[PDB]
RNA sequence: GUGGGAGAGGGUGGUGGAAUUCCCGGAGUAGCGGUGAAAUGCGCAGAUACCGGGAGGAACGCCGAUGGCGAAGGCAGCCACCUGGUCCACCCGUGACGCUGAGGCGCGAAAGCGUGGGGAGCAAACCGGAUUAGAUACCCGGGUAGUCCACGCCCUAAACG
RNA sequence: CCGAGGGUAGGGCCCGUGACUGGGGCGAAGUCGUAACAAGGUAGCUGUACCGGAAGGUGCGGCUGGA
RNA sequence: GUGGUUCGUGGAGCCAUGGGGGAAUCUGGGCGGACCACCGCCUAAGGCUAAGUACUCCGGGUGACCGAUAGCGCACCAGUA
RNA sequence: CGAGCUAGCCCUGGCCAGGGUGAAGCUGGGGUGAGACCCAGUGGAGGCCCGAACCGGUGGGGGAUGCAAACCCCUCGGAUG
RNA sequence: CGAAUGCCGGCAUGAGUAACGAUAAAGAGGGUGAGAAUCCCUCUCGCCGUAAGCCCAAGGGUUCCUACGCAAUGGUCGUCAGCGUAGGGUUAGGCGGGACCUAAGGUGAAGCCGAAAGGCGUAGCCGAAGGGCAGCCGGUUAAUAUUCCGGCCCUUCCCGCAGGUGCGAUGGGGGGACGCUCUAGGCUAGGGGGACCGGAGCCAUGGACGAGCCCGGCCAGAAGCGCAGGGUGGGAGGUAGGCAAAUCCGCCUCCCAACAAGCUCUGCGUGGUGGGGAAGCCCGUACGGGUGACAACCCCCCGAAGCCAGGGAGCCAAGAAAAGCCUCUAAGCACAACCUGCGGGAACCCGUACCGCAAACCGACACAGGUGGGCGGGUGCAAGAGCACUCAGGCGCGCGGGAGAACCCUCGCCAAGGAACUCUGCAAGUUGGCCCCGUAACUUCGGGAGAAGGGGUGCUCCCUGGGGUGAUGAGCCCCGGGGAGCCGCAGUGAACAGGCUCUGGCGACUGUUUACCAAAAACACAGCUCUCUGCGAACUCGUAAGAGGAGGUAUAGGGAGCGACGCUUGCCCGGUGCCGGAAGGUCAAGGGGAGGGGUGCAAGCCCCGAACCGAAGCCCCGGUGAACGGCGGCCGUAACUAUAACGGUCCUAAGGUAGCGAAAUUCCUUGUCGGGUAAGUUCCGACCUGCACGAAAAGCGUAACGACCGGAGCGCUGUCUCGGCGAGG
RNA sequence: CGCGGGGUGGAGCAGCCUGGUAGCUCGUCGGGCUCAUAACCCGAAGGUCGUCGGUUCAAAUCCGGCCCCCGCAACCA
């Protein structure tokens, strides 16, 4: 049947994107740890145009 | 009136519907005075706090006039008289010859054509409205103010009145459609008359959907869930709540009353 | 037809006072209620009785009669509108148009039912107190539907001259 | 083609019968109470309504076949 | 009404404080474990102040430390696949 | 950290083949003092009926290291709310 | 280190075993090649065809195209490839998105709130398949094109000229601007027919040179018309409203219109011109090219759900905003500016390849699953997006070959019986579409109803009645009737297409639910009742600010239970709850201090501390059951026995009424009578000794309703006696 | 089998738990009123306390053993 998975860009730069994490004290921490930690990705690879 | 069906249908034979004759060959609203774009939605910022509503038929808001002291002295025509989904009352659009159009809650007799207006002055008669003082004791009358230049808010459900009972002081004694005899200042306005459409007491729903048109979801008894999320919960085949009737939060809802007590407007109460 | 007459005949709207019950203020105590006798009941948490105010409901004392009116059921404070019947005179008009009435139709006390309102007094059911052998009764203290209005039904009667 | 009749299907009327049940009629001397007739010891009768082992009681209005 | 101290209401001070009341300027004020007397010690309600102490992203030295299932997760383009 | 699955609601778009049944309401007639009411003809109502899309998931069977960590076949509910 | 279902790695066993991913299907010749069932070609066969064919969108991200290549990836093979190496390939003022607008909602100046982090928050901003907005048709590439090119046609800005006019705003008004269902007129898309027009060709096998078979008979298109249709009154005075001002809008009042007459604005034709253009035949592909061709390019018919669109009618549940656009005026400014024509110039950024119901997206996979929007041709079946076949197009699902045991899966059929099967007719069968006869109890007069039960259904000829388009006619296309006649076992001849009734239980009913074992008698439901809440309402979220409630106001809102509807819903307030009780008893801090202690020579300082004054709560006094709940025991009695209308007594707060009862409640129990049966622990009707019904956790009924549970009959049957043969995987 | 409740004049109930004292309503007997019966009035009688044991000076009363009676439990499998 239909799984969990429905990719959607807009989705997923509005939730889990890089300005969506600088806007809360939470997830500047999230950025803090994986800057700190090394990850070449600080946040995930949404794309297009 | 109250239309009535045939059972063709089971339900659409209990089921009754308005009677929109009062309803002057009106229909499409008046843009400008009203309406405004009307924020439905069931809950607060986040959450929900009134349980069981949302969905039910899109509506626009009519922006009615609840003061009327803003044209004292400045009579106008009734125009025509329409259906208002924002209320149980049928509400009234008139003229004034200042030119202004506006809305009113119509009362019951008004009839399109007829003139009417507010003030100090305003003669007794459907329609008009003035300051309580003014007001014949013992007229009955609706819209009425609670503190002057706040704006009406008593008897203004369908066909709903009160009625003046004395006077005393800077204020006159009212009893509003709930049989509260209320001590009202001098200066409120109160326009005269009852509501109207009175019949509208009488409209038998007929289904389910008929709820859920005017945006009202199913509402579940306590005694149908379970003791985790209200306390008439489980645990086998029904049960006789097993405790003083409460509600889901869990304060008696079988005579436990509620105005809180040491309230300022007690002193301007008198009765139940 | 013309001109008049009496009437609680009928419908809607409005209004008056007396009394009752409740609420509020004054004043005032030791009992009030009740019956053949009492008890239940009410009352020092301020009753009964008196005064002052307020709310509401229903029924209209005297006039009143053994009277009037209506086809019956039935109709009674006062005002107004709308409305039916009816009697008298004048003998003017039509000109036999009349009587009855299977059926249909309309009306129809009280109780009752539907939907909504109202609810003072009363009062089925019911609960208490007496009485009795026993009382699901007669008496006493409570008291709900109902009695009141709107509309829709219900068609009964010792609807009896 | 029609057609006596037979077959299938479902209605209409009637008679018979059925555990059990409703009230009824009749059956010399069983039990309970006393309702009515004298003012019947609550005048009675009544349409209705509710209640009660039972007659019956009470409410609302009516009638004189009572005062 | 509470916190801080070894102090958990204890005979419970002192030092901080939210609530209420509410002074004095050396013959003034706090403290020395309730309180009171004496004998003493300090001078609140303003502030700044090195060094001695902590740590190790980084540089260096040494190892009765490891030697590729050990050693950091990674000795190797690993916070990668 | 998650409502890109799922539950609810908010904003704004889309979708529902083809047949049935026939409500009120009109119109003509009947009737009455005037009605109620009775007839047709019209009319197209509806959590109405059959039935694709579509949304389901009733009964059986298969499948059970599967085609599939919910599937397949027959059968079936609703389908203008 | 030998064990910890230990941890990591390597290698065994099951084993050449199960599998090789839909049962839509393959065969052959010829290529290429070291090597072909599997790659290319051709011939034949089969499959989808409201897709298994095309166009978007989302997602994917080089998968596109071409050249050279098989080590791996392919469930086998592989010369193939969505795979490896390299190169090429995506062109826009008009498409979409941005230099336009606003919805929800986010952000958030002012303001408010919060230990901090932060929480709200009218303005503004942001926010999109909603609004606004200018491109159609054809040609070219191995790969892009509404983008390149051809033809035809537009939109802005800026700079000019030529004329007009008080011009002019984020401000005023208007407009934009809106539901659901049903719909009229006229068009287009699309499709059917043609004795007419245009064509390569073709007489096969017994007949046919025939108005014969086959193929094709358009597309776009400015101005101007023409045909549909949408919008809309024109004057003039008065004016105090439209938060300043308006000449605009609004409100009075007189005129003329009421018509679309006239102004506009769309659509559809027609239109200068521009373009396409079948079969077949020839060729060489991995495909496209050439000829057919000077191709013709015409006449009818059906006809939208699309266009005219802001069309109309009906209804109740009463149906976005903002901008662009018209208009109005204010500051300013009127040598500016704006409007109308004609020129010349300027017109940016991003996307565009390819997959796209799937081997490229979501499912670890070339996964029988999941995925929104548009087109979806023809004939026949009453209709249709259904069904069978089949166009265009695209497939044969990436292991084959044989064999023809059992046993499984899917499927077909059967003697005689027909439910005997079995927990249960589970399963399978029967029945089945349309047309016409004909339909009961009951009922809430609608329904029950497709009740049940029946007959008709093909083709041939004759006669005949309506329409529809054309003119009042031919044709072309729909609906009818009647009479003769033909052939089969059989005429919805294949495919799609109810088994039927009777009676019980539960729930009124349509709906809802345990995604992934339960779809129900459970939830919901209109409706009934109780209760709270007078509005800065109660209530809910939140520390607050705030927000919902509600831009509501007792016919309103919150909480509870009951659950269409009918007739009804008895008695107990002793206990608990809720409610009402300015009397009392008790009562915490605090007030008060009689009185007592500690220290001081002392004034003093510091402790204790009894009277009494002190809330709510409890006690107490009342009420209240559609509030929590409860609603008896033992004896005796009638002129056959039997039983008890009657009585006695004990205890209670009162001592279950009606109605129902071997029950979805009944243990003893297969109670006992009656009915169905040959036989009935189930079923139905009764009886009452109700272990242990009962009145809004309602009681007892109830037409209609149901993938709900029980009983029974008819029909029909491989369920069974009791098996048997056949088919494919 | 197990839990706890109960046997009292003729009937139905008290009486104990803090041992010495059996009480109430009805019924039965005698007498009255009435013509007579009931009612009502006046008086009177009746209880090995389920039984066998002992506990104490003394048992209805306290304690164990059986005889019936009534109610409650008999769950997980
Ligand atoms: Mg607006
Ligand atoms: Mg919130
Ligand atoms: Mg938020
Ligand atoms: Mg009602
Ligand atoms: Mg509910
Ligand atoms: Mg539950
Ligand atoms: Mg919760
Ligand atoms: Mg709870
Ligand atoms: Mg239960
Ligand atoms: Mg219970
Ligand atoms: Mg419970
Ligand atoms: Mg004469
Ligand atoms: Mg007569
Ligand atoms: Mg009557
Ligand atoms: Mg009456
Ligand atoms: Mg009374
Ligand atoms: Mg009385
Ligand atoms: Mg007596
Ligand atoms: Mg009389
Ligand atoms: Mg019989
Ligand atoms: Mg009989
Ligand atoms: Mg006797
Ligand atoms: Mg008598
Ligand atoms: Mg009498
Ligand atoms: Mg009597
Ligand atoms: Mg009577
Ligand atoms: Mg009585
Ligand atoms: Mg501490
Ligand atoms: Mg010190
Ligand atoms: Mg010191
Ligand atoms: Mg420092
Ligand atoms: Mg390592
Ligand atoms: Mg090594
Ligand atoms: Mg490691
Ligand atoms: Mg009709
Ligand atoms: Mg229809
Ligand atoms: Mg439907
Ligand atoms: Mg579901
Ligand atoms: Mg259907
Ligand atoms: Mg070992
Ligand atoms: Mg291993
Ligand atoms: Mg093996
Ligand atoms: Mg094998
Ligand atoms: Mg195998
Ligand atoms: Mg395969
Ligand atoms: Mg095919
Ligand atoms: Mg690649
Ligand atoms: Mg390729
Ligand atoms: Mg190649
Ligand atoms: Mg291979
Ligand atoms: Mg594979
Ligand atoms: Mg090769
Ligand atoms: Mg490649
Ligand atoms: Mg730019
Ligand atoms: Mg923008
Ligand atoms: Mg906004
Ligand atoms: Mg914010
Ligand atoms: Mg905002
Ligand atoms: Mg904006
Ligand atoms: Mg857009
Ligand atoms: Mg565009
Ligand atoms: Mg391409
Ligand atoms: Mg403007
Ligand atoms: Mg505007
Ligand atoms: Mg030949
Ligand atoms: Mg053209
Ligand atoms: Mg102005
Ligand atoms: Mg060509
Ligand atoms: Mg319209
Ligand atoms: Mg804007
Ligand atoms: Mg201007
Ligand atoms: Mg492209
Ligand atoms: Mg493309
Ligand atoms: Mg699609
Ligand atoms: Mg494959
Ligand atoms: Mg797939
Ligand atoms: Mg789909
Ligand atoms: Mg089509
Ligand atoms: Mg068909
Ligand atoms: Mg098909
Ligand atoms: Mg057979
Ligand atoms: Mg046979
Ligand atoms: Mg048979
Ligand atoms: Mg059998
Ligand atoms: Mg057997
Ligand atoms: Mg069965
Ligand atoms: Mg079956
Ligand atoms: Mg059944
Ligand atoms: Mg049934
Ligand atoms: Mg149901
Ligand atoms: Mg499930
Ligand atoms: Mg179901
Ligand atoms: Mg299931
Ligand atoms: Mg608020
Ligand atoms: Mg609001
Ligand atoms: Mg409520
Ligand atoms: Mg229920
Ligand atoms: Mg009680
Ligand atoms: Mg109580
Ligand atoms: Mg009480
Ligand atoms: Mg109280
Ligand atoms: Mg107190
Ligand atoms: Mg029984
Ligand atoms: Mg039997
Ligand atoms: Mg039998
Ligand atoms: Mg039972
Ligand atoms: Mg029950
Ligand atoms: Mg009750
Ligand atoms: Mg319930
Ligand atoms: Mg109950
Ligand atoms: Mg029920
Ligand atoms: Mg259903
Ligand atoms: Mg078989
Ligand atoms: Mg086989
Ligand atoms: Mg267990």
């Amino acid at each position: 049947m239909k799984r969990t998975w429905q990719p959607n860009r807009r989705k997923r730069a509005k939730t889990h994107g890089f300005r969506a994490r600088m806007r809360t004290p939470g997830g500047r921490k999230v950025l803090k740890r994986r800057r700190q930690k090394g990850r070449w990705r600080l946040t995930p690879a949404v794309r297009k145009r | 009136a109250v239309k009535k069906f045939k059972p063709y249908t089971p339900s659409r034979r209990f089921m009754t519907v308005a009677d929109f004759s009062e309803i002057t060959k009106t229909e499409p609203e008046k843009s400008l005075v009203k309406p405004l774009k009307k924020t439905g939605g069931r809950n607060n910022q986040g959450r929900i706090t009134v349980r069981f509503r949302g969905g039910g038929h899109k509506r626009l808001y009519r922006i009615i006039d609840f003061k009327r002291w803003d044209k004292v002295g400045i009579p106008a025509k009734v125009a025509a008289i329409e259906y208002d989904p924002n209320r149980s009352a049928r509400i009234a659009l008139l003229h004034y010859v200042d030119g202004e159009k506006r809305y009113i809650i119509a009362p019951d007799g008004l009839q399109v054509g007829q003139q009417v207006v507010a003030g100090p002055d305003a003669p007794i008669q459907v329609g008009n409205a003035l300051p309580l003082r003014f007001i014949p004791v013992g007229t009955v009358v609706h819209a009425v103010e609670l503190e002057p230049k706040k704006g009406a808010k008593l008897a203004r459900a369908a066909g709903t009145s009160a009625q003046i009972q004395g006077r005393e002081g800077d204020y006159v004694i009212l009893r509003l459609p709930s049989g509260e005899l209320r001590k009202v200042h001098g200066e409120c306005y109160a326009t005269v008359g009852a509501v109207g459409n009175a019949d509208h007491k009488n409209i038998v729903l007929g289904k389910a959907g008929r709820s859920r048109w005017l945006g009202r979801r199913p509402h579940v008894r306590g005694a149908a869930m379970n003791p985790v999320d209200h306390p008439h919960g489980g645990g086998e085949g029904r049960a006789p709540r097993g405790r003083p009737p409460a509600s889901p939060w869990g304060w008696q809802t079988k005579g436990l009353k509620t105005r809180k007590r040491r309230k300022p407007s007690s002193r301007f109460i008198i009765a139940r």
